[PDB]
């Protein structure tokens, strides 16, 4: 849980 | 109403300083964030408020309410999942 | 969200769209698992409502989104509609969400977790970008 | 309601109480018939919610009220949660309401009915009597 | 929150003069009433707004929204049943 | 419809 396969780039 | 998914970072505030804005409306199951030049808005409700904990995004808030005009200078109000998680756990287990 | 920025398509995988039979985006959700959605009580979701997973562009036709049905609405029996306190509802899917690169779960805090004022987190949605 | 007056017990017979499993009054309804309740979309009613007919004193123990169940929530597919437009939901009862001296139906207007500004009507509820 | 059922009479207003108060929030499926020294309030929602027509109380409004502080000087907003009745009729007939 | 068995006294 909570570890995207594709990272948010803030 | 954007076709495109939006994102925003914002500081989490204390109830005390939050009550500063919303008075006796801020209850125990609510956590404030924003008033930072950004704000959640109509249609955002029910969505996530996430904080990264130990390498992972955790559900800490649920966009609930705030400013009628989604003012960027007033803190949006969110459901506090932590006071609700017990309820959620209990709910999954039974169903 | 007002003053946000467009997110990276599928970078926020538990983020779902609550849509009525009309296709209208009315609320958001968070996939806590493949069988459950977390949203706000006040959103007044019904079993006639639909759960949209792995969408990014509400107006894109070439998106491999998952339109999942709602078997039951489990509303926090401690929701106060007078004050919007304990503003949380659970959603129990008829058809399990297929987790993927773009469809996955959020973590939940321990009732024991601490989250300090001043801490910068992230909100996401298709809420009005303007008032 | 603020600045209202207490009504005559059962003088407003289509007036119902929307209560959660907790007994908490969260919204109102209007009996349009023995099988259907009219309320507001935004009230977020679920099938876990209960319909209370012929009550007057939410705190009275000697009231012959009818606690009717909700089979389905039919939400106006044109409800705009962003603007609270077409704020109406229908309720389909599992168990038909027993009409009586105190439990009866409201009339509906013809889409053709006129209702002039300046006209004095009546609102009823168990909403906060004070802010 | 009263154990006792409340009642109140109030004037029905026009959107035009209502927009005077609520601006571009007042849409076609909404009808205003109040601003008369009385107001609907939190918990009143979904309940009836009734006008007597030809000897009978007719459902003309559904307490929807208004003032955050249920101000008696501002008009409460109600769903306009008349723009919805067709939908309601259609809904009963099928079910 | 809309004719109470018991009259509202406004
Ligand atoms: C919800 O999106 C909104 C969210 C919101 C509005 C205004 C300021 C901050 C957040 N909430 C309400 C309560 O108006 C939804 F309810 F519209 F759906
Ligand atoms: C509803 O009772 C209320 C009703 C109301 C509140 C404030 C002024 C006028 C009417 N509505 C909202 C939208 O706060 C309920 F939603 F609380 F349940």
């Amino acid at each position: 849980c909570g570890v995207p396969a594709i990272q948010p780039v803030l | 109403t954007p076709d495109r998914l939006q994102q925003a970072s914002l500081p989490l505030l204390s109830n005390t300083n939050c009550k500063k804005y919303w008075g006796t409306k801020i209850k125990d199951a609510m956590i404030c964030a924003g008033a930072s030049g950004v704000s959640s808005c109509m249609g955002d409700s029910g969505g996530p408020l996430v904080c990264k904990k130990n390498g992972a995004w955790t559900l800490v808030g649920i966009v609930s309410w705030g400013s009628s005009t989604c003012s960027t200078s007033t803190p949006g109000v969110y459901a506090r999942v932590t006071a609700l998680v017990n309820w959620v756990q209990q709910t999954l287990a039974a169903n | 969200i007002v003053n946000g920025e467009e997110a990276v398509p599928g970078s926020w995988p538990w983020q779902v769209s609550l849509q009525d039979k009309t296709g209208f985006h009315f609320c958001g959700g968070s996939l806590i698992n493949e069988n459950w959605v977390v949203t706000a009580a006040h959103c007044g979701v019904t079993t006639s409502d639909v759960v949209v997973a792995g969408e990014f562009d509400q107006g894109s036709s070439s998106e491999k989104i998952q339109k999942l049905k709602i078997a039951k609405v489990f509303k926090n029996s401690k929701y106060n509609s007078l004050t919007i306190n304990n503003d949380i509802t659970l959603l129990k899917l008829s058809t399990a969400a297929s987790f993927s690169q773009t469809v996955s779960a959020v973590c939940l805090p321990s009732a024991s977790d601490d989250f300090a004022a001043g801490t910068t987190c992230v909100t996401t949605g298709w809420g009005l970008t303007r008032y």
